């Protein structure tokens, strides 16, 4: 469908973003 | 069916008594750090750490040396080269300020705009890549790197009177913007003008791009102002005064958003999530980084919560949430980067804290 195909993209996306910040340390204000 | 739960653990008012505009959560923190939260109203930008019990500990105030500024907006970043965490924000003077969250003081500014600026956003996956929007009928794209006014978003095809939101997509390939001229623009940039653009900001009278053209254009969603909108994957959500936010893609149902020409004249409505007592402007919805959660506040102090993982918007709405207390205009919502808290901000400096169940 096109909302679970929709939701596939957001899915993939996300997780490539979360991949990024879960290999960044930046500093606690 | 919806199941988020909600419970309001907390609440204060900023002694400054003006509106609240703006309030993001840090979503750069690694795992593990204290969620920390921005607000920002009259001149001023404050910052607080969530803590058990509902505990928002106030950490740091920043006062603007001109009495006369109202900011509207505020967004985070770091900086790519120490890590540091960053803060942008800007109002009706037209000017960003870059402040440094752990010392809360101002680092440097960006002079251009010749009228207030609605909203800061910076790029999904380069950290130097600012994007504002203008009561002047343009968006501009900074690189806070090297100091550098990338391209300007306007002219001849651009906005007709003040653009009110923007917003990247996922992997910040392009740009959504809609403004008072009702009318809701795609800007490109992962075109090979602007990537080498972009490339020749960092490689640097720096020359900015002028995009008079945008890659897509309707004003056949709503039938007025369009004060926000954000990317919900390869759809579109955006809201006017229609007490709706719709949800909404470029061109018929079937056409790829990488395949839609600029002369494309048709729009596809998929949905409406509903809700009420929110018809004048300046409100802002939000969504928690996954985009299993949308949020909205309303003039009455409500906010309303829908689970995006429901498809038909009305088996998608959660309990409203409210407070007997909670009665001022909630002009912005930021759920923390795991969706575990919820802060809503007020017209009367109030802030709410909703933790989730
Ligand atoms: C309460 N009282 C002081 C009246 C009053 C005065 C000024 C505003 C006012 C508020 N926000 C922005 N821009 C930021 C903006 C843009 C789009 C949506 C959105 C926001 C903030 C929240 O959702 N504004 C730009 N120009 N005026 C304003 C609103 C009301
Ligand atoms: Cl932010
Ligand atoms: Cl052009």
């Amino acid at each position: 469908s096109m909302f679970s195909s929709n939701r596939q993209k957001i899915l993939e996306r996300t997780e490539i973003l979360n991949q990024e910040w879960k290999q960044r340390r930046i500093q606690p204000v | 069916k919806c199941k988020y739960s909600f419970k309001c653990v907390n609440s204060l008012k900023e002694d400054h008594n003006q509106p609240l505009f703006g309030v993001q959560f840090n979503w750069h923190s690694k795992e593990g750090d204290p969620l920390v939260f921005a607000t920002v109203g009259s001149n001023r930008v404050t910052l607080y750490e969530c803590h058990s019990q509902g505990e928002i500990r106030l950490l740091q105030s920043y006062v603007d040396a001109d009495a006369d500024e109202n900011f509207y907006t505020c967004a985070w970043t770091y900086d790519s080269n120490t890590s540091h965490p960053l803060l942008a924000v800007a109002g009706s003077r037209g000017i960003i300020r870059i402040i440094n969250p752990i010392t809360m003081q101002c680092i440097k500014h960006y002079v251009g705009h010749g009228n207030a600026i609605n909203e800061l956003k910076f790029h999904p996956r380069d950290p130097n890549l600012l994007l504002s929007v203008s009561k002047d009928h343009a968006l501009r794209l900074w690189n806070i790197q090297t100091d550098t006014l990338v391209a300007i978003f306007g002219g001849v095809e651009g906005h007709r009177d003040e653009v009110l939101s923007a917003d990247y997509d996922l992997l910040g390939e392009k740009i959504m913007s809609c403004g008072m001229d009702h009318s809701l623009k795609l800007w490109r940039i992962n075109s090979k003008r602007m990537m080498n653009a972009i490339k020749e900001s960092y490689d640097y009278p720096f020359i900015s791009q002028k995009i008079h053209f945008p890659d897509f254009s309707t004003r056949d969603i709503h039938r007025n102002y369009v004060d926000c909108v954000r990317w919900l994957g390869d759809l579109i959500l955006s809201k006017s005064c229609e007490n709706a936010i719709v949800c909404w893609k470029p061109g018929k149902m079937e056409d790829d958003i990488d395949k839609i020409k600029p002369s494309e004249s048709n729009v596809t409505i998929l949905g409406r999530f509903d809700y009420s007592q929110c018809d004048i402007w300046y409100m802002r919805f939000s969504m928690d980084f996954w985009q299993k959660m949308l949020a909205l506040g309303n003039q009455v102090g409500k906010l309303y919560v829908w689970d995006l993982e429901v498809e038909d918007p009305h088996k998608a709405k959660c309990t409203t949430l409210t407070h007997h207390k909670c009665g001022a205009a909630i002009r912005q919502t930021s759920f923390s980067r795991d969706s575990s808290i919820l802060i809503a901000v007020c017209d009367d400096a109030s802030i709410w804290r909703w933790d989730r169940l």
